[PDB]
RNA sequence: GUCGAAUUUGGGUAUAGGGGCGAAAGACUAAUCGAACCAUCUAGUAGCUGGUUCCUGCCGAAGUUUCCCUCAGGAUAGCAGAAGCUCGUAUCAGUUUUAUGAGGUAAAGCGAAUGAUUAGAGGUUCCGGGGUCGAAAUGACCUUGACCUAUUCUCAAACUUUAAAUAUGUAAGAAGUCCUUGUUACUUAAUUGAACGUGGACAUUUGAAUGAAGAGCUUUUAGUGGGCCAUUUUUGGUAAGCAGAACUGGCGAUGCGGGAUGAACCGAACGUAGAGUUAAGGUGCCGGAAUACACGCUCAUCAGACACCACAAAAGGUGUUAG
RNA sequence: GCCCUGAAAAUGGAUGGCGCUCAAGCGUGUUACCUAUACUCUACCGUCAGGGUUGAUAUGAUGCCCUGACGAGUAGGCAGG
RNA sequence: GUGAUUUCUGCCCAGUGCUCUGAAUGUCAAAGUGAAGAAAUUCAACCAAGCGCGGGUAAACGGCGGGAGUAACUAUGACU
RNA sequence: GAAGACAUUGUCAGGUGGGGAGUUUGGCUGGGGCGGCACAUCUGUUAAACGAUAACGCAGAUGUCCUAAGGGGGGCUCAUGGAGAACAGAAAUCUCCAGUAGAACAAAAGGGUAAAAGCCCCCUUGAUUUUGAUUUUCAGUGUGAAUACAAACCAUGAAAGUGUGGCCUAUCGAUCCUUUAGUCCCUCGGAAUUUGAGGCUAGAGGUGCCAGAAAAGUUACCACAGGGAUAACUGGCUUGUGGCAGUCAAGCGUUCAUAGCGACAUUGCUUUUUGAUUCUUCGAUGUCGGCUCUUCCUAUCAUACCGAAGCAGAAUUCGGUAA
RNA sequence: GGUUGCGGCCAUAUCUACCAGAAAGCACCGUUUCCCGUCCGAUCAACUGUAGUUAAGCUGGUAAGAGCCUGACCGAGUAGUGUAGUGGGUGACCAUACGCGAAACUCAGGUGCUGCAAUCU
């Protein structure tokens, strides 16, 4: 009782149905995978002009 | 294969963190030690009648055992594990080799 | 039985050209790549450390992330009725910045002075591209040009 | 018809044996053609009758088991003789001329009392084990071996060369001047620092001082079978020699 | 064996001899050129070729048969000093038979394609009806359905009738032995004048 | 067949279910026997057959991925409905153009590499093997062979310098551009770079075309996981209404006009009606509609009549017609 | 090119049948005509979407009313009865 | 087990079974004995039958072949 | 009278035990069995120039080997051909010129490599510790393998630098149980000490039917749920094969191709052989052969009339209309 | 413009064969105490620019050169190929319609360009 083994007919109809769509984008993307040398630079780059523009400007 | 009998690795031992000069022994087994807790449970489950109540494993197609290395420190004495991969012949020691002979 | 490795079917996508085989010149080397730079791949053949996959020949992607010899690519692949993003290592052997990128930029920087100078002036900025437009009447000349009369061949064997 | 010749070994020894044997009784007289496989060769026997001739002179020379199917072609409808098409399956003992082989405990009891740890001596119709250090022989027929199958813990490849220092001998002796201490010492290490193994063997009277001779050096293998755990590890000895040259 | 009409259309890939494949039977055919073939180009002038028609197979034992009827037409004729036949086509395809799932080679077989010429003999003028019928009754060995064109070539080399006289005029045709090498303006001028004496005077 | 005995037979009595009895058949044991009959546990279990009850409205599938002692079955992703939430020109697209990448198939190539293959020619011998002059030569002189130089015929799914078409990657600006100059433990010889900013500049042609019965996000859940056909590309096979794949369309789930007839072809997708015009096919008659018009061909003592499609070949004709 | 020979199968039979011979045959060109649940326009039902409406309609704002597109369907889902 | 009578019932104790007025220590359970430990325990010695070794056994189950060489040549129901 | 602290009976412990009880006896598959592994994997091709892709498609590989064949630096050039040198020749050692890889790189094949990734020397342990991010098969889970960093400690080199096993593509494994290393930490719950036991973090002992059960046969005495998803018979498609008919002509026919024959090739028909396939039937189409009886076909053995012959007659052979 | 050091693209720069090279620069060249390295001061190290040369190296020029390189109403809108037909043909396959479009061959030209720092009748 042999069967049909593999075949890719109607998979193409079926993905076009709902949609191929993006993942679309983000500001301010993630930095999982970023260089952990950077990324420690990065946390006291902010914090200071944040309080840069506290102190200074209000 | 051949390892030597002298191997500087790296120790963490609270005081040497380190390379430090290590010693090559082959790994062993060890004792069956009942009294253990799987031993006792197994020892009250086959008394009675009902015969053999575990798996017996008798499909076996391996032909090696990978190689586990022993390495005892000589300052601290703090020995650590390491393995290797499968092989059919495992000394450690002898024969140096040396490619230009007869 | 059937075979999947990691580069099957990789025979005449990875070698490496006809008389160009040796070391890389030291201009794959120099070029700098920051944050955000449109790059291509194409794989060395070469260099079997840090490579892509064989789906990545001829993709592009975004860089992410820059360390010492290598950079992030982001990569928009499909399964099913899905993108997602992916993420590479490629060193830089592999990469090489796009081209289609770098003329947009070159393209900005004239839509900025068209816009300067016109504003001086004062009327029709005219910034957009068009499309390749139907062309206009014009009047041709056969003066020293007699139009030549042709007519069909018979047929000829020559074997 | 089809004899189907199998064996599960890599390294043919026996196998190679066997197309010798064939040809100087000549059974080969009735091949239709000759096709070979993975781990055998197939035979072709134009009547049913031919295979079974066969299968009767293989039962002499080499142990087997075999067994028998068959399939359907034509079914004739007037006479009967519906003209299956058989097939003869042959399997042949995977254990080798100079295999060191692990007997399992019940078996090695119930011949001889022998010791668990043998080799092969006899690769015929019967296979006939041999104790090196104690000489001592037991058979084993087909029968008793494929009703619990075990394999063989090495092969004739796993052989290191071995250099005799002296023949130091006992004096019983079974017919080939058996219980020789021999001094021997591994080709590997003689140049380099002295390391001198000593060590029984029933190759007494053909070994002589400065002969190279090939043995298995138990020593530095790590061999992954359940019968070899199962033994007193401090009775195993260190080489087992095997045979000159 | 089996009928051509199985063997007839250029179905499968191309499937040569080679390391992979290791065992074929023996080609059929084996001479080729037939006639005087140590004859200069200068001496038979019009050539005659056989070119098919339909896209198909020719057995290496159809061009064996076609080969020998057409020999031996031409000979007792003309001849065997009045000719030079040259079969154009190569058996190279190896044929499988499924002899009771892969097949076992068989045969060898030719890949014939429309405007493909099968058979070419350059004679003399004066020699051509006999020619013409000599390649007319290898015609029916064949399958399909072929048809013969006078050439417009001189002999066998690609220059016509009225062209190769005017190089042969100058100094520019000498002959290798059974074919013509030619002045070419490029290359070095030294050894221009080893060759073709002839020419430069 | 046998008929005075191992004979036939009544009544009494013994042997009971994994037990009996057997001059041996797995026979017999109340029409039940390769393990009886009756009741209960019992409504035993089933991935396997059969059935599954009222109407209308709206949306509407699957035979494919991975894993399983898995292949007549499930889990999982897919397709599907339902309930919606946040918002309302957002920015998206089974599409094209402009720019720019990536590939090694169709073809092509062998006086280009590797690997096959035809024919002679020109050469070369302290150096393949045979004759001759030869006491011999590392001599002269023929033949047969090897090599070598320039040519010649023909090839390749696992050969290639070159190399399409069709398909396919991304870009075509607000999160963008430019000037001023803050932050840090990174970085630099260096306030040099880096990354993120402050503040100012630059708007409706704010950065190609066309479309947008809205765009984005989530929760939950039914059925299905036996598929088949056609054109083109293809593998095994001599071939098959055969087996196995690729892209799209279709039947399954779907009628209607046409092919007389048909699941799949050609037209065309459907609420109930009236009028009009057509598609595919048709107009001697059955049959609605021109026994219309126009130029020729064919006469068959087997004519011929319409795609898929229900068949015909090599080869011959002073039958006839045009070259 | 058409036509004939090549061209042999078993119930009686199939250009669909009748029949057709400057065709009602083959090649080909021009117009006319026949008709589908398809297309155009209007009425009717229903579903969906975008809307108007505090005056009452002694009522139904689960209503009344306006404008526009759409309608095939097994397995299955929901809704009004 | 074989199946009246007459007539015969050949060779083989290796395998598998059966069996014994056969040798002694290879294997060898519980209980018991000795040592270490504070004790649970651990370790060693001792160690019945049976197995193993040796002998008998075919009107017990069963089995009944091949290969060479012998004063050229020749190779047996000879011989080795 | 015999027997006697033995037997006997009671409890635990070895041996024996188809006399008996209970269960099991893989999957894929051109029916099922035998084989094979397409059951985990790798290279080249099929594969139709991104990726993805099937069959018991084709040509082959793997269950390893290695303290150097791993890591770093320095020197140097190989295959092969040509010309030379006592013994020395086709092959030893020595030298020079040409030498784009035609060599070598542990292994299958395909990539890659020339002041190296090859050959020869010098020094070594990065084949190490701590856990994360990512790629491939993919459900974007596991396992295997791999890539790029960070924090440590080291190797090598003058230094730049490279090194987290083998130049890259394969070489391998869950819970439960046992075991070892690590902090020498946590718990044994009336309270402590010492033994023992249980935990945490990281390894090994293995499942090859490779996402992982512990497993022999037979049924011709057979049983049940089912399957035309699947065999044995008819029909259907197919025509290798079997049967039959053409063309073309080398030659036979004592001297001549076709009276009669027909090598080497080549086009067809037929469904009375036999294969192939699995479409129809397994809630049954009564499955050989003969006997009896009717009808049909022509590819004609006889009978009717004819044509040709190497047809004198006779006898025969070839062909036509003809069932 | 010549040369040197350091490169970029990596033959228009290589390969075979001859010829020419002022000035400076390179280079050949001269020694063996030291440092180091070899069977061997040849390669490598060190010392002298002194004793000697442009002979080779190196750059440049010639060749109806070999190779390479851009081209072209050169071959060719050919081979191929996407889409469409109730188009042809018994089939094999071929025509037309709307589009895209090679390679070989043939001929004509070409034989390195340039960056930073230095130094030269």
């Amino acid at each position: 009782a042999k069967s049909k083994n593999h075949t890719a007919h109607n998979q193409t109809r079926k993905a076009h149905r709902n949609g191929i769509k993006k993942p679309k984008t983000y500001k301010y993307p993630s930095l999982k995978g970023v260089d952990p040398k950077f990324r420690r630079n990065h946390k006291h780059a902010l914090h200071g002009t944040a309080k840069a523009l506290a102190a200074a400007k209000k | 294969v051949n390892v030597p009998k002298t191997r500087k690795t790296y120790c963490k031992g609270k005081t040497c963190r380190k390379h430090t000069q290590h010693k090559v022994t082959q790994y062993k087994a060890g004792k069956a030690s009942l009294f253990a807790q799987g031993k006792r449970r197994y020892d009250r489950k086959q008394s009675g009648f009902g015969g053999q109540t575990k798996p017996v494993f008798h499909k076996k197609a391996k032909t090696t055992k990978k190689v586990v290395l022993r390495l005892e420190c000589v300052k601290c004495k703090t020995r650590a594990q390491l393995t290797l991969k499968r092989c059919k012949h495992f000394e450690l020691g002898g024969e140096k080799k040396q490619k230009g002979q007869a | 039985g059937k075979s999947h490795g990691y580069r099957s079917r990789t025979r005449y996508m990875f070698q490496r050209d006809f008389r160009k085989h040796g070391a890389v010149h030291l201009s794959t080397y120099l070029k700098v790549y920051k944050v955000g730079d449109i790059v291509d791949i194409k794989a060395n053949g070469s260099i079997q450390k840090g490579m892509p996959h064989k789906f990545y020949q001829g993709k592009t992607g975004v860089v992410y992330n820059v360390t010492k010899s290598s950079v992030g690519v982001i990569i928009n692949k499909m399964v099913g009725n899905r993108y997602l993003e992916k993420r590479l290592n490629l060193r830089v052997e592999h990469i090489k910045h796009s081209k289609c990128r770098q003329e947009f930029l070159e393209r900005v920087k004239a839509n900025a002075a068209k816009r300067a100078e016109a504003k001086a002036q004062g009327v029709a900025v005219q910034l957009k591209r068009q499309p390749a437009q139907p062309r206009e009447s014009r009047i041709v000349s056969t003066e020293g040009n007699v139009p030549q009369t042709l007519a069909p061949v018979p047929y000829e064997t020559f074997i | 018809a089809t004899v189907q010749i199998r064996q599960k070994v890599p390294h043919k020894r026996t196998f190679l044996f066997l197309e010798q044997l064939i040809l100087k009784h000549n059974a080969h007289v009735d091949t239709i053609s000759i096709s070979e496989a993975k781990d055998g060769l197939d035979f072709f026997y134009a009547q049913k009758n031919h295979a079974v001739k066969m299968i009767d002179f293989l039962n002499a020379v080499v142990p087997i088991k075999h067994k028998k199917s068959e399939e359907l072609i034509s079914q004739d409808t007037h006479t009967g003789a519906s003209t299956y098409k058989f097939s003869y399956s042959v399997e042949i003992v995977p254990i080798c001329k100079d295999d060191l082989v692990v007997l399992p405990k019940k078996l090695a009891k119930s011949m001889g009392n022998i010791s668990q740890f043998v080799l092969c001596s006899k690769i015929s119709n019967t296979v006939q084990f041999m104790d090196p250090t104690t000489l001592q022989t037991a058979d084993l027929s087909p029968s008793v071996y494929w009703r619990a199958p075990f394999n063989a813990l090495a092969d004739v490849t796993q052989l290191v060369e071995f250099i005799v220092l002296d023949v130091d001998s006992t004096g019983i002796s079974r017919g080939n001047r058996v219980l020789a201490d021999i001094t021997v010492a591994r080709t590997s290490d003689l140049g380099v620092n002295d390391q001198v193994y000593y060590v029984r063997s029933h190759l007494g009277g053909i070994c002589h001082a400065g002969d190279s001779v090939m043995g298995y050096f138990i020593a530095n293998s790590n061999y992954n079978s359940d019968l070899f755990d199962g033994l007193n590890i401090d009775y195993v000895p260190d080489v087992v020699l095997v045979k000159k040259l | 064996r089996r009928p051509a009409r199985c063997y007839r259309y250029q179905k499968n890939k191309p499937y040569p001899k080679s390391r992979y494949n290791r065992a074929v039977p023996d080609s059929k055919i084996r001479i080729y050129d037939l006639g005087k073939k140590k004859a200069t180009v200068d001496e038979f002038p019009l050539c005659v070729h056989l070119v098919s028609n339909e896209l198909e197979q020719l057995s290496s034992e159809a061009l064996e048969a076609a080969r020998i009827c057409a020999n031996k037409y031409m000979t007792t004729v003309s001849g065997r000093d009045a000719f030079h036949l040259r079969v154009r086509v190569h058996p190279f395809h190896v044929l499988r038979i499924n002899k009771m799932a892969w097949g076992k080679p068989h045969g060898l077989a030719a890949r014939v394609d429309i405007g493909q010429i099968i058979f070419s003999v350059r004679t003399k003028d004066s020699n051509k009806d006999v020619v013409v019928e000599g390649l007319r009754r290898a015609r029916y060995k064949f399958p399909g359905q072929q048809k013969i064109i006078l050439s417009k070539k001189w002999g066998f080399t690609n220059l016509d009738r009225p062209e190769y006289l005017k190089k042969r005029e100058a100094g520019e045709v000498k002959d290798d032995g059974a074919f013509v090498k030619f002045l070419s303006k490029k290359g070095s001028l030294e050894n221009n004048i080893r060759e073709f004496p002839e020419y430069f005077a």
